[PDB]
């Protein structure tokens, strides 16, 4: 039970980063699945969640319009695209099956220097 | 009596949205159970049936293929998770201005624990009808 | 065993209508519920679960658009009305040789009490498929 | 519980075929309800619910018609038989690459005897759509 | 939670005539409408039916053919329009929520004067 | 309950017969239908399965591809269609509410002679 991430990097403003996630030792083709960050000197806040079929999508009035998730069922893999990024999402990144943190096995951190 | 018991509606003064109600005639709320934010909460273990339906209509058909879902899912107490018990899919559309009706029905039986937060989703509010009654509703009884 | 219970299905000795049968094989009528005119009379106050289901079939399609729709409706004993519980509606053409089907189900859980008459419609009694069994059948149970 | 109960889902680990699980999360079979050879066995005599629904999934449209149809069945212990309970009709092709989704739901009450074995059977296997949870099941609860 | 009516005057045989009722005090897209008619010296028949979503239309056999009874459930309102009149038609027409009369606050003459 | 059996004949190797039954005594349009043959010197085996709407069909292994079961419940009636016969078709043939063999009124018999 779990679930590796990776995809972090640098990115300058205006660029677009992706990241992933893969899962196993449960049934994926069941659980909402969550895309939370954690930045350094804040709270812990949630940035995506998705349902079992994937035709339900939800972010934060924050992060709205430059994002989108995504999954695949049959490898087991949950996706996320960044676009148009800002100094605000410079944190660490975390896929979880709840999104306030839960089974978060690793994390990649996303730093967007100017 | 001595049985938990939610059937509620749609709310026909909101849009975009789904907010269930239970403060109308013809709906139910009693013995425990308790809607808070959107959710039927499980006031005692057991086994409970379960059930939804929803209706959406739109006028002509998007140029772009649409796909419509209805999904109720559950919430452990423990071990926070969010498993999908009942599911559906459907499309309305299938080539290119009279409107069109859908609707979905799921239904099933299932041992909840105490506790236990249910809630029942869609995809496209939009295209969502809830102007007469009995269109839309969603609920649960114990046995 | 002490339960009021009704399962009623169609009569196929009949044309361009909707009559409701019990003197079927896998029929029920049982514990005070009563039959009379076209609809189901609760025998005794409290939570009942309601559902019913039916099957329209058109050849070809009208040029005309078609609406069909399905409805189930309780006649109070006080304050005489007729109040809509559940309902859906369903349009099966989309253009304009090849038949069409299209099932329709509802089902709910309400609180009735004594000497209420529910009664299940529809629109289009020339569309409806009564040919097969358990194609078309409407019933509740006392629970 | 002294209730005998069953809810069985799909088998995703087999290709045209619906074959029937009960060795999953968020599945029931209690109180001595068995699946023997893709049926439920009831345990014994009185008044049951049954519901089943099943998806069809399809890419495009066949050059010939296609009917799908879900049905119920019930076999007695004495002369020998198989009668039909709860079925339902569609077709989703009116005319000749994006595909397209229709959902079958049946439920119904019904009083069934000791060792009668119930059966929910589809027509063309090829097009079930058991990829996700929830979207085919069948199961019987007793009352 | 009460309904008036409208529409009244005297139409010559072969005419048109149009009512129309409102209400209030109620949820008026749950229940079926009724509009039914008293005659002098006559009895209390009804004649129109209509369920909440105006799909369900239901006449007697003495008017069906000329009649025709529609709803606007937005502004809480039942209509009917009656086409080529008869003598037979000369009473006080009511809306109500039972097809034997019930909560008619008003009432409306119409008469067919040969 | 009768179940009257007719068709048969002497079909040489590669031909095409076609059998029928009727019904009476009991609603025709709710029972599954089955097609059983007993052989000379050897079991009871059925040959073909169809259920009360006509959409499922169910044949043997030794028997599907050449096969062909229908009905007609206006008339209570059920087909069977023999094409490309052999040898191993020689038997006699009944209509029957269950697999197993079922209120068998009567038989006939194909017999395919090389």
């Amino acid at each position: 039970v779990q679930l590796v991430e990776s995809g972090g990097g640098l990115v300058q403003p205006g660029g677009s980063l992706r990241l992933s996630c893969a899962a196993s030792g449960f049934t994926f083709s069941d659980y909402w699945m969550y895309w939370v960050r954690q930045a350094p000197g804040k709270g812990l806040e949630w940035v995506s969640k998705i349902n079992t079929n994937g035709l339900i999508t939800k972010y934060p009035d924050s992060v709205k319009g430059r994002f989108t998730i995504s999954r695949d069922n049959a490898k087991n893999t949950l996706y996320l695209q960044m676009n148009s990024l800002r100094p605000e999402d410079t944190a660490v990144y975390y896929c979880a099956r709840s999104p306030s943190g839960f089974n978060r096995g690793q994390g990649t951190l996303v730093t967007v220097s100017s | 009596s001595d049985k938990p018991v939610a059937h509620v509606v749609a709310n026909p003064e909101a849009e975009g949205q789904l907010q269930w109600l239970s403060r109308r005639a013809n709906a139910l709320l009693a013995n425990g159970v308790e809607l808070t934010d959107n959710q039927l909460i499980v006031p005692s273990d057991g086994l409970y049936l379960i059930y939804s339906q929803v209706l959406f209509k739109g006028q002509g058909c998007p140029s772009t293929h649409v796909l419509l879902t209805h999904t109720i899912s559950r919430f452990a107490v423990s071990y926070q998770t969010k498993v999908n018990l009942l599911s559906a899919i459907k499309s309305p559309c299938q080539r290119e201005a009279k409107p069109w009706y859908e609707p979905i029905y799921l239904g099933g039986v299932f041992q909840l624990e105490k506790g236990d937060r249910l809630s029942a989703e869609i995809n496209l509010p939009n295209y969502l009808d809830f102007a007469e009654s009995g269109q839309v509703y969603f609920g649960i009884i114990a046995l």
